[PDB]
């Protein structure tokens, strides 16, 4: 089971602050340390700090401006990271990781995408992408779904609730007018569609929404 | 049985406890200090033993005030414990010799 | 603080060949180095601990070696799923630090792109919006150009492209090109075409559809 | 006497495996370690691994792909190296060496030439090389023997069962049509031949053959 659970996203206005959470499961020892790592888009991994829940002591990276404050709730087995007075420089994915006191990060959380912006939260519009009536098909057919007008990042797109994974490409989002737009494509044997249903599932954590869109041939 | 044997036993148990606690506390005290190496538990336990025996190779050692205080406790616990065992052995030899002399 | 240097930043290898990633520490750190793999949009994953110790669940083609200041992560017979970023991390002295990472790229055989064009949906139109989407999938090399034409005339306005990273499933690349027009604009035209030019063919691959 | 005895050659088909042997003599101590070293043609020495017979523990070079497995038979004082699933990259001379636990290799075996190929084993044809009737001679006369059509390498050529060593050159073999060919030449005082017999001895370990060819003047 998932050892470290982190919320998918957090939108923060410049100057404001936010509290990230990391819920732990599995074996828990007095020698366990919870670490936080920052990763800006396109950049590497940067160590932020660590905390030992059994004692509550935290240490921080001295090479960077201190924006975080770590705490931990022993009863709910949850570690927290308070980021304060953020700027666009603070926009990034923040991961929590567990170390058994022996130096390496055995397990990592999924990461929380933090966006520092003044813009407002906007769920995405999901449109189907079925081929036209003139499109000739071969052994395979390609379908997809258009996800546009959402903010902030990210969105998670799956096909058939995740059961359909092979032959799937989800393109990087593009920003325009304070809104993101991306597409996902899936290729299945031409013989299986529309005989076997194909649906795209779109989750947008920042707006706590998850919608489905079945892809059916154009009438 | 006799007080010395009991005391030696207790000292050994006390030492093991100090070794474990010292290892845990050394790591807690040393993380946060740039350059410190006594920062993971397996090697910290090894460090506690070579400190308690006074061998001190120098492969690992504390650099902070609290890590050093922890070190002194481990040192004293080791020296005292091993010394107590020596005293127990002496008592045993002294008693046996008195018997041998018919005293 | 210990500086970990990973060079080169990008490593290109042919499928099935052995590859080695380098990590150099600014001072001697015994074998206190660990390696992580991070695929596109994924979380880091522990591969090797303490320079050469294998981890349960990690393919046997992964191994590590080295001590002191120079370390190496090697992959025997690299395959598509190995495409990812690799980082080293040290735990010899406080604080723990990470290397800058090295990306693995695979040189596979050339592949022509599969082009698919899609008309705007009824749902979108109902909102006064019309987006025509074109997919150029599973091609190699990554170099490619897309051109839009409306009723025979080239169109460059309102076009947004997006390229994926090398696919960890087949070492190919894919790209999407989206032409967004107002419902009204979309209505005053008949044919929309997407043309792809790729090293694999002197002639462009074209796909079109008539609004009617 | 020879401290370490190794077979001269082993032919292995790609993908297959082979077991090399190293029989030890002389003083044997509990502190002795047997090492294996690999040397590709034209390349340097590469350490493969080591084993301590008294305990049976083996260690291997971590910098290279593990192709070997070391074992040892204490009763027959023999160390073994199992090379598995070989490729042409594994073709080379493999030496075993003995270290007394003090860091240096006091004695080495003769080495086993391992060839990874699909070709078949072929013993060599040995032809004599005597000068023609028009060849004028000086203080010395040069003779030789042609060794061709053999596979795989190597072959060991001696003159007069090794008693004749000075004035001998054995040329490197040349590969053509999956078969090797080489020549050896010997120079002796013109006055001693054919008065004193001159014979070339050719051993081809891979085919367990060793033939002799006397060099006599052309009729
Ligand atoms: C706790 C044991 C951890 C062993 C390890 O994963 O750590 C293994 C490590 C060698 O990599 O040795 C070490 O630091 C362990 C040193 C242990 C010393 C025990 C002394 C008992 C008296
Ligand atoms: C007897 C000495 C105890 C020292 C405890 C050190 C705790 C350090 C915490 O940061």
């Amino acid at each position: 089971q998932v050892q470290l659970q982190q919320p998918g996203a957090e939108l923060v206005k410049p100057g404001a602050s936010v509290k990230l959470s990391c819920k732990a499961s599995g074996y828990t020892f007095t020698s366990d340390w919870i670490h936080w790592v920052k990763q800006r888009p396109g950049h590497g991994l940067e160590w932020i700090g660590e905390i030992i829940p059994s004692y509550g002591r935290a240490n921080y990276n001295e090479k960077i401006q201190k924006k975080a404050t770590l705490t931990a709730d022993k009863s709910s087995s949850t570690a927290f990271m308070q980021l304060s007075s953020l700027t666009s420089e603070d926009s990034a994915v923040y991961y929590c990781a567990r170390e058994r006191g022996d130096g390496y990060f055995a397990v990592w959380g999924a990461g929380t995408t933090v966006t520092v912006s003044s813009a407002k939260t906007t769920p995405p519009s999901v449109y189907p992408l079925a081929p036209g009536s003139a499109a000739q098909t071969n052994s395979m057919v390609t379908l997809g779904c258009l996800v546009k007008g959402y903010f902030p990042e990210p969105v998670t797109v799956t096909w058939n609730s995740g059961s359909l994974s092979s032959g799937v490409h989800t393109f990087p989002a593009v920003l325009q007018s304070d809104l993101y737009t991306l597409s996902s494509s899936v290729t299945v044997p031409s013989s299986s569609w529309p005989s076997e249903t194909v649906t795209c599932n779109v989750a947008h954590p920042a707006s706590s929404t998850k919608v489905d869109k079945k892809i059916v041939p154009r009438d | 049985s006799a007080l010395h044997w009991r005391a030696a036993g207790a000292a050994t148990v006390l030492l093991v406890i100090v070794l474990l606690a010292g290892s845990y506390l050394a790591v807690l005290a040393e993380r946060g200090a740039p350059g410190a190496q006594l920062i993971t538990y397996p090697r910290a336990l090894w460090w506690s033993v070579e400190t308690a025996t006074t061998v001190g190779y120098g492969d690992l050692y504390p650099v902070t005030l609290w890590g050093r205080c922890v070190a002194v406790v481990v040192m004293v616990a080791g020296i005292t414990s091993f010394g107590l065992v020596t005293a127990a052995l002496a008592t045993w030899f002294v008693g046996r010799e008195q018997e041998r002399r018919g005293h | 603080d210990i500086l970990l240097t990973q060079s080169p930043a990008i490593l290109s290898v042919s499928p099935g060949e052995r590859v080695s990633f380098s990590c150099r520490a600014s001072q001697s750190i015994g074998t206190d180095i660990h390696w992580y793999q991070q695929r596109t949009n994924g979380s880091p994953r522990l591969l090797i601990k303490y320079a050469s110790e294998s981890i349960s669940g990690i393919p046997s083609r992964f191994s590590g070696s080295g001590s002191g200041t120079d370390f190496t992560l090697s992959i025997n017979s690299v395959e598509s799923e190995d495409i990812a970023n690799y980082y080293c991390q040290q735990s010899n002295r406080w604080p723990f630090t990470f290397g800058s990472g090295t990306k693995l790229e695979i040189k596979r055989a050339d592949a022509a792109p599969t082009v698919s064009i899609f008309p705007p949906s009824s749902e979108q139109l109902t909102s006064g919006g019309a987006s025509v989407v074109c997919f150029l999938n599973n091609f190699y090399p990554k170099d490619i150009n897309v051109k839009w034409k409306i009723d025979g005339s080239e169109r460059q306005n309102g076009v947004l492209n997006s390229w994926t990273d090398q696919d960890s499933k087949d070492s190919t690349y894919s790209m999407s090109s989206t032409l967004t027009l107002t419902k009204d604009e979309y209505e005053r035209h008949n044919s929309y075409t997407c043309e792809a030019t790729h090293k694999t063919s002197t002639s462009p691959i074209v796909k079109s559809f008539n609004r009617n």
